[PDB]
Order: C-alpha cells, then structure tokens, then sequence
C-alpha cells in the first residue's frame, strides 16, 4: 500500500501547490511565510480542502490517524520545494486545521466519535508543564549493537520485542543523542 | 510636496504605469485602415500610425495602455508575448534550477505584465491560464530563494544583480539601499 | 560522520587553543602546585578549569559552535586535551567549565 | 542631518567623562553653580556636549571613558548571536551612537563588529519584513529587540513588501 | 540641566511624527507646545544673561584664557543644543503643514501657533501661485496615484443637488451611482462626496 | 565566404514626440531615484508643455465639433493620453520640489558661492526658482519670529556651518542606487572612449570607488547597486540610468 500512500501524499502536494482563490496561491504563500519566520507548520481550512477535492476530505475524515501524517509529509516536501534550491534540514511540519463543522458539545462525545475528527468547545481549566515526545528514535541492540530507527507519528509504537537480526530476549535501547523530540502539553477542557 | 512612501522609490502602481508604456502585439477586432476606393488617433506620446492603420485580425503592435483600453471593450485581443507561453516559462524554470546563482533572463517587466494580462486578458492565452499562473508562481518563489541567498553578501562597496525584475528590484530597494548605506556609514566613519 | 575519526583533530585543536591562551595552562599549574603544597606538609582544589567561550570563539568559531550545539562530541576531546596538558605539567580526569555570551542558549 | 529627530535624540544620550582640569563655575554640571569641577571628576555628560569637550581644551577639558554599551561584555554578546541580542535594551540608538563613536575615535574593531552585527540582523529583519498575513508572535518578539534605526528600516521594508503583495493580488 | 527641556520637546516631536506616520490618512497635528517652548526660550535667555555676565567679568579676567573660555564654551553649546531642539520641533510641524497644504488646501486650526497659521496661509498662497502661472496646464496639486482608468463607477455618498461640469451636469442624488470620466469627478472624491475607487 | 554586410548596409541606407516622452520617462525615473537635484530639462519641458496645450485645444475642438464617420474611441485615447502624460509631469515636478525643500539652504549656498560651477538658473526651473526663493523667505520668517529672535547674535544664523553640527543639509552623495548600464545611447561601442572590453570579451565601464581605492567593471546590459557619486558622470552622459 506504499504506492497508495505515495498517491495520497502527491494528492496533498498538489493541493498545496494548486489551490488558489482570487489569483493568490494562499497555501504556497502561507507555507513560505511560515518558513521565513521559522515556524514549521501550516494552518489549513478544511472548507478549502472540501472545495478542492472532496475525495481527499473523505479520506481524511474516514481515518485521520493514518491520513494526517501523510498530509504533514506532503507539507514537508512542498516546503523544501519552495524554500531550497535542491541540486545546487527542516523538521516534520505540523498540520493545523481550521473548521466550521457543527460542534459536538463536550458531554455528547461518546463511543461513536472514536478516531473521528471532532470540533468542540469549553473552558481550559488546567495546562500541564511541557513534556518531550520522540519523533525520531535512534535505536541500538544491547548485545550485537545492530542499529535501527523508529520514525514516529504522534497520533496512535514501542521498541521492537527482539533483535531484528542468541541476541538476548528484549534487547533494544535508545541513543538519546541522535534521537529527535518535540514539545507535548496536556490540557483539561471543561 | 511628495509623500513619504514615494520619497525614494516607486509605488507598485507607478511600476505598472512604467510597464504600460511598453509596446504589445494585438489582434484588432476593428478596421481603421480606410480604403482608397472622421476621427484619427492623433497621439503625442506614442506611435499614432499603427492605430490609424488597423485591419481586423491583422496583428499589429501598440503601446500597452491602448491595448488594455481596447481590451476593456471587445475591440482587440492582446497576444501574450512569446516568453509568457508555457514551454518558454518551463525553460526559464529549468534555467533557474540549473544555475543556483544567476537569475534567468526573463524580461524586466515579467511579473508586472503577467499580472496585467492574467487579469485583463485571461481569455487571450493559447495555453491554459492556470498553468501559466502556476509557473509564474514557481518562478517568483525560486527567484525569491536566490534573492535571500544574495542578501547574505551585502557590502559597503557595491552589488551586482544581473536579471532581477523591475518589480523585484522595486520591492527590495528600500531594504537594500538603506542597509548598504548604513554599512557604508560604518565603514567610512572608521576612516582617518 | 563517525566522531572517533575526527576526535584526534578536535584534541589537537583544543590543545592549540590551550597553548594560544596560556592563562589556562597557568591556572592548571596553579591548581597542581597548590595541591602539591597542601600534600607536602600536613583544602584540596578540584581538577576543573573555567574556559571562556569568547576565547574559544575567537580561536575557532567552528569548534566553538561545536561545543554549543554538539557538546556530547566536542567536550570529551576538549577535556581529553586538558587532561593531557595537566599530565604534561610536572608530576585522573580533568573537567571543563564555561563562561560568557551564550546568546540563544 | 541637522533637523533629523532620531539624530537629535542620539546626541542627547550620556557618556562617562573624566575632567582634565579644575574649572570654576561649571559645577552646575554637578548640580551646583557655586563651585568648580575638579580634575578627575568622573561625570556623565550628554553626547552633544561631551563630543566638544572631548576635543577642545593641548589636553582637552574632558576625556571620554569607555561607555558600558561598548564594553567587552556587550561586544562579546554581539559577536556570538546578533539576532538574539536585545539592542533596544542596550541602547535604543546603538547604531547611530556606534557610528558617532567610530567617527570620534577611529576604531577599526568596533567598525568591523558593528558591520557584522548590522548585516546579520539585516537578514532576520528582511525575513520578518517579507512575511505577510493572509501577525505572528515570533515577529512580535523579534521586533521588540530592534533599535529606532532598525525599526525605521523594518517599517519601510515591510511597507514595501505589503504594498507589493496588495498590488499583485488585489485589483 | 539646560538641555533636558530640549529632549522633552523632541520626544514630543518623535511622538507626533509617529502619530502622523502610522495612520493611512493625514491626521490633524496636535497642539503646539507653547509651555515647553516658553521654558526653553527662558532657558536661552538665562544662558544669554550668563554670557553677558561672564563677558563683563572677563575685564576682571579670572584665568580667562582657559576658565572663562571653558565657561563660555559650555554656555554657548547649551544654546546651540536648545536651538537644534527647537528647530527640529518646528521643522517637523512645518513639514506636516506643507504636506497637508499639498494634500488638501492646494486643490484643528487652534493647534497651530499663530505664526504657523499665517505661515500655512502663505504656503497655500504659494502653491496656488504655482498652479496659476506657467505650468498651469497641469494641476500641480492633483493626485500622484497614476491614472489607472479613464472611466469609473462612483456612488454618491452625500447629496449635492444639480451641478454643472464642462459640457453637462451631475445631479448628486444620495446613493445614486454614476459611470463617468474620472477626470470630471476627482475633485468630488477628494471632497468626500463620491465613494468609489 | 566573403562577408558583405557593410556593402548591404550602404545599399540599405538609400526630435520626435515619442522621443520626448521617452526622455521625460528617463528624467522622471532618474529624478525619483537619485539623491542629487538633477538639472532641469529646460528645452524638453518647454516643448512638452507646448504639446500639452495644443493637444488640449485639439481635444476641445473635436468636442465642439461633436456638439455642433463619427467614432469616439480615438477621442477617448487622446483624453487618457493627456491624463497619463500630465500625471508624469505632475509627479516629476512634485518630486523635485520636494528636493528643493530638503536642500533649500544648500541651494542657497550654491547661489552664494561665486566660484560654483553651477548657477541656480542652470539647475532649477523658473517656477522652481520662484518656489525656492519665496518658500525660503516664508520659512525664514517663521523661524525668525518663533525662535531666532531670542538667540544671541553668535547663533542667529540659520545656516551655520561652524556649529557643533553643520546646519546645512546636503545631498547624500554616496547614497546607494540601482542602475542599469545602457552603454552609449546609440550603438556606437567603438565611438565611446570610456567603454572598453572586459574579460570574456564583453563591453563595460571601469569606475573607481575612491574610499575603498578599488575598481569595478560595470558591464553593459546588467544591473548594479552603486554609490551615486561613483556613477554620477556616467549617469550625466546617460551611459547608465537609475532603476
Ligand atoms: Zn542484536
């Protein structure tokens, strides 16, 4: 299915590169301007994604936990294509969503909304300290020092159970110098 | 007597006004060449002769503001210049990607004229206009990368920018001139 | 890149830095002779040197930015060079410490 | 220029002056007209006055001690991280004052360092000037750290970019 | 110290320049600071009396070649500083008045000093002399946006009845809309009776 | 084969309003971008103003004819032509009046200096002279009554060069400007004495940056950011024009 994922990625790349209203390429402009001020994210209004090609929105809303990382990947590739002269390094870009889907009040959310994109509102009653989550883990086997890696999308991974070619039962460890991390924060919404 | 924002630069409308003085090729949809077998254009800034001798769909060359005036009505079509076709813009894009330092030799008015004609003559292009807009955007983005590289090499001495557009220059002008002026004033002040 | 290959270059570059700014060698020997004298007649100073990041910047900006951005690769050879210098002074690992102008850090 | 307001304010900043003579009557600079200023009185004077008493006097009436804004501490902070530096806190007119100081005493090191400082900050200033809405907090936290000189360059540059974007995409 | 009031005045100058610069319109400039200017001119008179007192006492001549020279230098430089501050303030407000003259009167009064009121009168008279002698074929006070269109649509924003133009009329009915030559209506756009472009 | 293009040239050989408008555009661009007040195009402006007068009379006469074969479209083109041209003259004059405002005391000094290589009536228009003189008097009257009345006679001069700051603002001669190198306006590269071959066999002008004691080769058909004083005589001879 990697060809299918590649076609999802290329579909999103085409959405960034082609979406235009009133003579302005709004997402090319926004992505470039975001790169200049060195915030590596893109704010996408899903009204525009629906208006471009609703098949993409249908894929996104059917399973966002698989589709959102592909959209993020597409944003990285376009970011490089519009800010670096290739044949003469940026992180994984965050996707940010704007929406006007009808709100589900916080009490009505239940088991039928699991893994759906949801829009809600409330009062933030607490905001935890920042915490570090891994995006890229550099990984080493404790016995043979076979090295590998895990590239992580934070939408829901673990260390491998045994060595990927005796080598011990549960052998892998993290190389904390080469591994890449991101800020994560917890909020409570009432 | 001159506003602050016009003191040492041109407004983009003045850049447009400059570009509108360029000749452009049109297909007339009126005939003004009276046969041998009435009001004449009688201009004082530009070539009166071409407009008095138009014949419908014999292509001819006139100043761009007159072509826009005739294209505000249905009385001509503006022939997009040869560089603005898809294949030529793609060649310029390949040049830009192949030479990381040089700017490609697009004409000085390229962004201004692309904007003007994509708005006022969107129907006259042989190629699909969304591709022309896409490739003009590709060129502006790639050229902006090259500009941002070039500004790392600002001097107290001078600078060279071979094929940078009138609009791109006019957009950069206050920044570049002010920064190079201050670098000069730092350097000259240090002299005995 | 494998750090172990360039480790020797980093050791000799920090040794050149120590030679260039001799006040660090003088401080190393000051610590040593103080400890020797306290051992000589029955207080001990530690095997630590505070180096200026400004001196290291003016010496080698590439090494200095290596210390700031990649200390896990640049501190151990710098401390090895310091330990070798202390060992070259007449008659245990020596440690580095830092001062000045960290900027964004 | 003469009527240039940001120059007039820059001339109004104060520098530490050490006097080379005993002079009667000047005690109003020490807030008492009735007494002399002594030799080796160390006194903060406005630059419009200190510039002239530093040259006229033969030994001049005043020697200018190194101001703290050009101390080796500040110069080191400049030479590490130009874009992270809060020049507006150091002195709101630091570039104009550095130009004046470089001219008053020919100091090649300060000229080189200030050239590097301005150039490296000019890159970041252009990045924030070119970015446009369709404003970012990253821009706001950077603009707080700009001198009046750099604020004028940023305003003019950002207006140029904004006006161009307006003309391109609007009618 | 003698220069402090000058700093306060040119801080006023800097703030009014920003007040004019930040907005898109011509903001009507703020009140002329007669109080601070009176304080500075009184300080100048103090400094003049100090020079007179010193130059009288130079006939007694206390270490005059250095001491009286130095005293005279400092009290002269205080007057140079205060002259610079005063002229900076007045030159800024003069520039704004000239800009306003071209932008409006060549086609809030309490805030001006009476010298500035009669200055503005004379500068407007000068502008109207320039667009009356030679070069009168061009209204030199007209717009500096280049003419983008020869015909425009304009919506009547305030009623002004039937008025003539060179070969016709407009009846400026409230919330009527014309389609008309721009050169025949620009005067009314500037006067705020017509809305568009 | 034997080349004959010169033979064919000698077979082939067997002021205009368009040129004046192009010259006005050149003057307007150079004026807008330069720090100096450039010398007034006396004859060009005289003839342009005559044309604007006669063209206005023509458009009016045709309008009277319409009121007394008919198509209005050329008439519309003539109307908007005069609008565009009168805009350029308006913008040009307004700009150099702003320069006269900035440099009023420096221009007065140039008129005072009997050794000046420029007389003010070379540099300025008659209307600009009217403006400079009477604006200078009116500004002088304002600051005389408001400020200089109260100063000592050491300091009542409005233009003191010996002060702790020079009161006379002058053009920033080494201001950086953008230029595009024309070459000679005719294609007579062999006639131009300053034009010369660069390496890689292409023409250029070499100029000296005197502070840096350094030379730079301004190639034809390319754009440079240059100190204005360095390029100034090339600009005077139209060998470069300001972007
Ligand atoms: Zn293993």
């Amino acid at each position: 299915n990697d060809d299918d994922n590649t076609e999802i990625i290329k579909s999103f790349k085409n959405f960034i590169l082609e979406f235009r209203l009133d003579s302005q390429f709004i997402y090319r402009d926004q992505l470039r301007n975001n790169i200049l001020v060195k915030n590596y994210s893109l704010t996408v209004n899903m009204e525009h994604l629906i208006g471009y090609n609703e098949d993409i929105y249908k894929k996104l809303s059917d399973e966002p936990s698989d589709i959102i990382p592909l959209f993020e990947t597409a944003i990285t590739q376009v970011a490089k294509r519009i800010s670096i002269l290739s044949r003469a390094s940026l992180p994984t870009f965050q996707l940010i969503l704007n929406s006007n889907a009808n709100q589900i009040p916080l009490r009505d959310l239940d088991s039928e909304h699991v893994s759906k994109i949801v829009r809600l509102s409330g009062i933030i009653i607490s905001t935890s300290v920042l915490s570090s989550r891994a995006t890229y883990l550099s990984i080493m086997c404790r016995n043979c020092r076979h090295t590998t890696s895990i590239t992580i999308n934070n939408f829901n991974v673990s260390l491998p159970r045994s060595c990927l070619s005796n080598c011990g039962p549960d052998p892998y460890i993290i190389i904390h110098e080469s591994s890449k991390f991101i800020d994560q924060q917890f909020l409570k919404l009432q | 007597s001159l506003p602050a924002h016009l003191q040492q630069t041109f407004s983009p409308e003045e850049i447009q006004f400059i570009v509108e003085n360029e000749p452009i090729k049109i297909f007339p949809r009126i005939t003004t060449r009276q046969k041998i077998r009435h009001t004449r254009w009688q201009l004082i800034t530009t070539d009166d002769k071409a407009l008095n001798n138009m014949v419908a769909m014999r292509s001819t060359e006139v100043v761009l503001w007159i072509a826009l005036l005739l294209k505000q009505q249905s009385k001509c079509s503006i022939v997009a210049p040869q560089w603005l076709t898809t294949k030529e813009l793609d060649r310029k894009i390949q040049y830009e990607k192949t030479h990381p330092d040089r700017f490609s030799e697009l004409p000085w008015n390229w962004l201004v004229l692309a904007r003007i004609l994509f708005n006022k003559a969107k129907d006259d292009f042989h190629d699909p206009i969304h591709e022309l807009r896409g490739k003009i955007q590709d060129l502006r983005e790639i050229r902006q990368i090259k500009v941002l590289k070039g500004l790392k090499y600002l001097n107290e001495s001078h600078l060279q920018l071979d094929n940078l557009s009138l609009l791109e220059i006019n957009e950069l002008r206050p920044f570049i001139t002010e920064i190079m002026d201050k670098l000069r004033e730092i350097h000259t002040a240090s002299l005995t | 890149f494998a750090p172990d290959a360039v480790f020797g270059d980093r050791v000799r570059r920090f040794q050149e830095f120590l030679d260039t700014f001799t006040s660090y060698r003088d401080s190393v020997r000051s610590i040593q002779v103080y400890n020797s004298n306290n051992a000589a007649n029955y207080n001990i100073l530690p095997h630590r040197i505070i180096i200026s990041l400004d001196d290291l910047r003016e010496f080698d900006r590439s090494f200095w930015s290596g210390i700031l951005v990649e200390p896990a690769y640049f501190i151990p050879p710098a401390e090895k060079a310091l330990t070798d210098l202390a060992d070259s002074m007449d008659d245990h690992p020596w440690k580095l410490s830092f001062k000045g102008s960290f900027g964004a850090h | 220029g003469y009527y240039d307001i940001d120059d007039v304010l820059a001339d109004g900043t104060e520098f530490p002056c050490k006097f080379q003579y005993d002079i009667p009557g000047l005690g109003y600079l020490e807030n008492n007209p009735g007494r002399p200023i002594t030799k080796n009185t160390k006194l903060n004077l406005p630059l419009w006055l200190a510039r002239i008493l530093a040259i006229v006097g033969p030994v001049p009436f005043v020697e200018l001690l190194p101001p703290d804004m050009f101390s080796t501490k500040v110069m080191n902070a400049i030479k590490t991280d130009p874009v992270a530096l809060d020049l507006h806190s150091i002195n709101s007119h630091f570039f104009s004052l550095a130009i004046k100081w470089i001219m008053l005493f020919s100091e090649k090191e300060l000229a080189n360092v200030v050239s590097e400082l301005l150039l490296q900050r000019a890159q970041e200033l252009n990045h924030h000037a070119s970015s446009l809405s369709i404003t970012n907090i990253a821009t706001s936290t950077f603009l707080l750290k700009l001198e009046e000189m750099e604020k004028e360059i940023y305003k003019k540059s950002h207006e140029s970019y904004k006006d161009t974007k307006r003309w391109m995409f609007k009618k | 110290m003698y220069g402090d009031l000058g700093n306060k005045l040119v801080l006023e100058a800097k703030r009014t320049k920003q007040l004019y610069a930040r907005s898109n319109q011509d903001v009507n400039l703020p009140m002329y600071h007669e109080d601070i200017i009176r304080n500075i001119l009184k300080e100048v008179s103090n400094l003049r009396k100090n020079t007179e007192y010193l130059k009288e006492q130079q006939q007694l001549g206390m270490l005059d070649d250095k001491v009286a020279k130095c005293q005279y230098f400092v009290t002269l430089l205080c007057m140079e500083r205060n002259k610079r501050c005063l002229l900076a303030y007045q030159r800024l407000r003069t520039d704004i008045l000239d800009s306003m003259a071209w932008n409006n009167n060549g086609l809030d009064t309490n805030n001006l000093s009476h010298q500035e009121q009669e200055y503005l009168k004379e500068y407007c008279d000068l502008i109207t002399d320039l667009k009356s002698g030679d070069l009168v074929d061009i209204d030199l006070s007209g717009s500096l946006v280049p003419p983008s269109d020869v015909f425009i649509d304009v919506r009547v924003l305030k009623d002004a009845g039937e008025i003539q133009t060179e070969y016709g009329v407009f009846n400026l009915i409230k919330d009527s809309q014309f389609f008309v030559r721009q050169s025949d209506v620009e005067r009314l756009i500037q006067q705020g009776y017509l809305q568009k472009i | 084969d034997i080349n004959i293009d010169d033979i064919l040239a000698e077979l082939d050989k067997e002021v205009s309003p368009q040129q004046d408008f192009s010259d006005l555009m050149k003057s307007w661009k150079n004026e807008r971008c330069s720090p100096e007040l450039l010398p007034y195009p006396h004859q060009l402006m005289k003839r342009l103003l005559n044309r604007i007068s006669m063209q206005s009379q023509l458009i009016e006469n045709i309008s009277m004819g319409f009121l007394d074969n008919e198509s209005k479209l050329p008439l519309l083109c003539m109307e908007t032509e005069l609008e565009r041209l009168k805009f350029v003259i308006r913008s040009y004059i307004r700009c150099r009046l702003s320069k006269i405002d900035k440099f009023s005391l420096y221009l007065r000094q140039l008129n005072e200096d009997e050794n000046s290589l420029i007389s003010l009536t070379d540099l300025l228009s008659k209307d600009e002279i009217k403006y400079h003189d009477t604006h200078s008097l009116i500004w002088l009257k304002l600051v005389n009554d408001s400020i200089l009345k109260y100063m000592p006679e050491e300091l009542q001069a409005i233009n003191d060069t010996e002060g702790s700051v020079n009161m006379i603002d002058e053009p920033d001669w080494n201001k950086f400007v953008f230029i595009h190198v024309n070459g000679p306006p005719d294609g007579k590269w062999n006639e131009d004495p300053l034009l010369q071959e660069n390496e890689f066999g292409k023409p250029c002008y070499t100029v000296t940056i005197p502070d840096l004691k350094e030379e730079v080769e301004l190639t034809i058909g390319s754009i440079y950011v240059m100190r204005y004083e360095v390029i100034r005589d090339l600009l005077r001879d139209d060998k470069v024009a300001l972007i």
